[PDB]
């Protein structure tokens, strides 16, 4: 790509930059480029891919939601191309994004911090795909199938306080009451993941307390909206 | 929409 | 360009449906579109271009100044680079600005609400120019110059309260304060401006009087920080 | 930097 003479350790540089001047559409090509060059990514360089896509896939989902509004109290052509026009790009930013963990991320990744974290991002990917779809049943499995396997992996690998795992369970047990419409699966899953997430944080240091109880939060926060 | 939470920015 | 095959009033259109999805380099692309039809526009279709165009450079600006700030403090070649970079796109999105006025909207513009709006946007898009000029002494005279011409129209043309004539000496006002180096010219210009204003309002309906105390509040905040 | 009031939406 444009990134393809650029060092790898510079592109990373500039994504940091690109975040600090809020520059997203910058922070994930930046990003792509580091993934382009084939190593596999640490930790922190994980979390600047996700959070560059997480934040541009952001804007056009909120974009397309205003559109869709408009658009089903309008029932000439101008509001249905321009949504259309919005999820296109949308449908082209999660392609991106399931091709980078495709090819050739989630295969080279065999640490569970890795591994639950690409596989994760392939179900939230898929997700957002899901919003969109009107295809649909099969995009649908596709998210379920990845978040599944995540779901294995952390609830072997991982502590039940793992932010990672906390997010993961967070992110399924949104996809199964808007997406699958198993609202009563959303709910057992964010219940007994808050539950188990507590009876492990006697175990943690003051700042991986903070980290966990952040995840648990956004948990609560969804079960006083379902229940 | 009523957005739900997700994990990460809340960039929607 | 792209936008050659939509209609003029899809366009615009389209234009009032990204700014409401806040997507706002859709929106300027729309405008840039309908001006390109070479038809004159309306004072509705003058902002929908203004606010478009306002809220791209101004993400830019504030990009650039992050990355001035840490490139200023780190003083390897990345952050340099990557302001040169934002700097490059910021001073492409205010030629095509620019651009757009000089072919043809300033030389069509004939009333004095569309003139003045015109001219006080080519000041404001070679002030945005200059603030990033280190070429500078000619590009901050360019902003002075449509600065000026803006303002001989205004005063003969229009009432002490205009918004449009309120919103030129606003922006002149800090031209002077940061950009020309004149603190006491522009203190001077926002007081005369406040003032004169200050007894027109008699004349106004209340909507009228909203609409020119909103930018009248402008004026006196930045005086109480220049004074 | 301190920026100061200027016209339209304070977009910066
Ligand atoms: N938004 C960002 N720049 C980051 C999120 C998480 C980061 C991290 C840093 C060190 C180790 C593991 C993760 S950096
Ligand atoms: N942000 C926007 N869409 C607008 C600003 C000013 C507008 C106007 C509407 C009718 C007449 C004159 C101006 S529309
Ligand atoms: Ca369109
Ligand atoms: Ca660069
Ligand atoms: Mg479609
Ligand atoms: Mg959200
Ligand atoms: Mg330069
Ligand atoms: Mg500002």
């Amino acid at each position: 790509g444009a990134m393809g003479s650029m060092e790898r350790a510079s592109l990373i540089q500039k994504a940091k930059l690109a975040e600090q001047a809020e520059r997203y559409e910058d922070m994930a090509a930046f990003m792509k480029g580091a993934v382009e060059k084939g190593e596999e990514l640490s930790c922190e360089e994980r979390n600047l891919l996700s959070v560059a896509y997480k934040n541009v896939v952001g804007g056009q989902r909120a974009a397309w939601r205003v559109l869709s509004s408009i658009e089903q109290k309008s029932n000439g052509p101008e509001v249905r191309e321009y949504r259309e026009k919005v999820e296109t790009e949308l449908q082209g930013v999660c392609d991106t994004v399931l091709g980078l963990l495709d090819s050739h991320l989630i295969k080279e990744a065999g640490d569970a911090e890795s591994r639950v974290f690409y596989l994760k991002m392939k179900g939230d990917y898929y997700r957002y795909l899901a919003e969109v779809a009107t295809d649909k049943k099969r995009i649908i499995d596709s998210a379920r199938s990845a978040y599944q396997e995540a779901m294995d992996i952390s609830k072997k690998e991982m502590p039940p306080t793992n932010p990672i795992r906390l997010g993961l369970a967070l992110n399924f047990s949104v996809f199964h009451y808007e997406i699958a419409n198993s609202p009563e699966e959303a709910i057992s899953l964010a219940k007994t993941t808050f539950d188990e997430a507590m009876a492990d944080l006697h175990t943690l240091s003051e700042d991986s307390y903070k980290d966990s109880t952040l995840i648990m939060q956004l948990l609560r926060d969804n079960l006083t909206l379902w229940t | 929409k009523l957005m739900f939470k997700t994990e990460g920015p809340d960039s929607d």
